[PDB]
RNA sequence: ACGUCCGUCGUGAAGAGGGAAACAACCCAGACCGCAGCUAAGGUCCCAAAGUCAUGGUUAAGUGGGAAACGAUGUGGGAAG
RNA sequence: UAUCGACGGCGGUGUUUGGCACCUCGAUGUCGGCUCAUCACAUCCUGGGGCUGAAGUAGGUCCCAAGGGUAUGGCUGUUC
RNA sequence: CUAAAUGCGGAGAGAUAAGUGCUGAAAGCAUCUAAGCACGAAACUUGCCCCGAGAUGAGUUCUCCCGAAGGAACGUUGAAG
């Protein structure tokens, strides 16, 4: 069990004696089913899936293993009934948040951040903005230049400009894990969680806390 | 034909395109594969080519420069020494990075290549000594080529630097 | 005009091999990419699948011409131009065999044009009988 | 100067056919229909019909020839003091 | 011979101008600007180097290299 | 919803050129080369983010299914358009 995964349901907080008061982002960890667990190999720098381990296969759990010594093995993923797990295959596939989460644990959450269409540079990878009078010209969002030299009429690729977005993974590391509780299993995380509400969130004991 | 008489001290033996020269020293064994048949009699190792072409000549004057080098370094051994000089920051050379250079803060230092010893004395003479020879040369060589002034600064007023004392 | 079977063609899916243990590596290049689209049955049409999987004995002791060697090249690789070309020798590329005689047999597509489908069907290997161990069907001899 | 302006001649214009990768005037060559045979030009590893022909030698650059004035112990052959 | 560099000689490019006039002449809206897209280099730097009349610092000149960056404004419609 | 608002946007690894060297001949010396070899550029490859089975080596997995498994039509609303 490498880790576990939620559903990001919001945000709230919890004032603790020790420490200090501090937002807390509330996430539904609950049954699943993992019936099969796909194994990544790091060939060069291209995903591709080793082997799956099935209810029961002894043939596939060896590459998996070995190959993790090589340390050549990629992020693990298996086949699931409501979300992930690990060493959960090899039991049943069947089990709850309660047999893998404990509290005051330091976690690595990464997702998936939150269909917007296009959009200004600005809003967009975060381009700063034209400070000064830059913004009283009411140019606000707006870098001013394409490019440089306007013969080429052209905007080097490079130069940044708007687009599409929406429809970037990132794994924020010491996630400091306040409590578990709610109406159902859920998962109370300190600070905020990339994506939205209902996005799928993964958990991961902290490389380093 | 290009016969090669090999000392009392010294016994080589080959088998296919292996050939192993074995003494006090050491041992080193390497690979000559060409358009010719290397043997070793009692007394002599022997190589001759059947045609005279001017590339059979070529690989005819490196085999025999090659086995003679591996005799040598088998009997005798190879080993540079080198001393250190400084005219006002004494430069500290340690078996890892050499400090104090010149007075600059920040320490030069090379990768030792291959298994060779570079025991460095508390004093002015050190060592490099070694079994393969294109190795104790490189470290030899790249030891005095750190010490070489990387800014636009001319020598004659920039003394401090290692020099080889033999070769 | 029209005389199609059910969907598609792969119950009682056929199956062909043949001989790569000794004899020219042309004459193999034909044969085995024509037992595909058309192995030569009343059930081709041409739009649904057919490839005929084939499978390969041995492909180490197949042996070329006894005089082009360093003569012809092989240009494998993909990206940005002018960089890396990876041109090695046949006789070196022989540490194989498992990209040979399946680098031919593959040149023919043309271009989508239905043919990348048509590459899992045969299997290349190196061996003889107890390679042929995978795959567990029926059994001929061409 | 795919320039003007003359002269001789052959052609473009009524030259088809064939070669030259493709091509008005470059090379061969000049036609009724149908049929058999042999050649011209060109070509004979494959696409493409025909030798992956014979003896001998040179080049390694893939040179496979814009490519110049100019330069060149890259390399081969020959002669002379 | 750091650098500058005549006389003379030999060339490349074809952005200028001149020439010819072979082509078009059975009509493809002007100049400048603006907006927007791609390509090139005779690199002004950044990077790695050579020389210096290179102490250092700061420069001058030259080589490899264009990957990125090479981008703006006041007067004038004005291109010097 | 927006902005003159706020949070986030590496390092590292690999390979040649100029160039610096090693071993070493043709010219038994010498020589970075001619065979071989150690290093060596912001750029290049990769990392990372996004798209993507019409990714023509055109994907994988599980289950259901060949007279009844499954599936389309509708109604009430959108974290949708």
């Amino acid at each position: 069990m490498i880790g576990l995964v939620g559903k990001k349901v919001g945000m709230t907080r919890i004032f603790t004696e020790d420490g200090v008061s501090i937002p807390v982002t509330v996430i539904e960890v609950e049954a699943n089913r993992v019936t099969q667990v796909k194994d990544l190999a790091n060939d060069g720098y291209r995903a591709i899936q080793v082997t799956t381990g099935a209810k029961k296969a002894n043939r596939v759990t060896k590459p998996e293993a070995g190959h993790f010594a090589k340390a050549g093995v990629e992020a693990g993923r298996g086949l699931w009934e409501f979300r992930l797990a690990e060493g959960e295959e090899f039991t049943v596939g069947q089990s709850i948040s309660v047999e893998l989460f404990a509290d005051v644990k330091k976690v690595d959450v990464t997702g998936t951040s939150k269909g917007k269409g296009f959009a200004g540079t600005v809003k967009r990878w975060n381009f700063r903005t034209q400070d000064a009078t830059h913004g009283n010209s009411l140019s606000h969002r707006v870098p001013g230049s394409i490019g440089q030299n306007q013969t080429p009429g052209k905007v080097f690729k490079g130069k940044k400009m708007a687009g599409q977005m929406g429809n970037e993974r990132v794994t924020v590391q010491s996630l400091d894990v306040v409590r578990v509780d709610a109406e159902r299993n859920l998962l109370l995380v300190k600070g905020a969680v990339p994506g939205a509400t209902g996005s799928d969130l993964i958990v991961k004991p902290a490389v380093k806390a | 034909k290009a016969p090669v008489v090999v000392p009392a001290g010294v016994d080589v033996k080959i088998n296919g395109q292996v050939i192993t020269i074995k003494g006090k020293n050491g041992e080193l064994t390497r690979t000559l594969n060409d358009a010719v048949e290397v043997k070793h009699a009692d007394n002599t190792l022997t190589f001759g080519p059947r045609d005279g072409y001017a590339d059979g000549w070529a690989q005819a004057g490196t085999a025999r420069a090659l086995l003679n080098s591996m005799v040598i370094g088998v009997t005798e051994g190879f080993t540079k020494k080198l001393q250190l000089v400084g005219v006002g920051y004494r430069a500290a050379v340690k078996g890892n990075v050499i400090n104090l250079s010149l007075g600059f803060s920040h320490p030069v230092d090379h990768q030792l290549p291959a298994g060779i010893t570079a025991e460095c004395p508390t004093q002015t003479e050190i060592v490099l000594k070694g079994a393969d020879k294109q190795v104790i040369g490189q470290v030899a060589a790249d030891l005095r080529a750190y010490r070489r002034p990387e800014p636009y600064k001319g020598k004659g007023v920039r003394y401090a630097d290692e020099v080889v004392r033999t070769k | 005009m029209k005389t199609f079977t059910a969907k598609p063609e792969t119950v009682k899916r056929d199956w062909y091999v043949v001989d790569a243990t000794g004899k020219t590596l042309g004459r193999l290049a034909t044969e085995l990419a024509r037992r595909l689209r058309g192995k030569h049955k009343a059930e081709y049409t041409p739009h649904v699948d057919t490839g005929d999987y084939i499978i390969v004995l041995n492909a180490d002791k197949v042996a070329v011409t006894g005089n082009k060697r360093t003569d012809k090249v092989y240009y494998h690789h993909t990206g940005h131009i002018g960089g890396i070309k990876q041109a090695t020798f046949e006789e070196m590329i022989a540490r194989r065999p498992e990209r040979v005689i399946e680098i031919a047999v593959k040149g023919m597509l043309p271009k989508g044009p239905l043919g990348r489908a048509m590459f899992r069907k045969l299997k290349v290997y190196a061996g003889n009988e107890h390679n042929h161990a995978a795959q567990q069907p029926q059994v001929l001899d061409i």
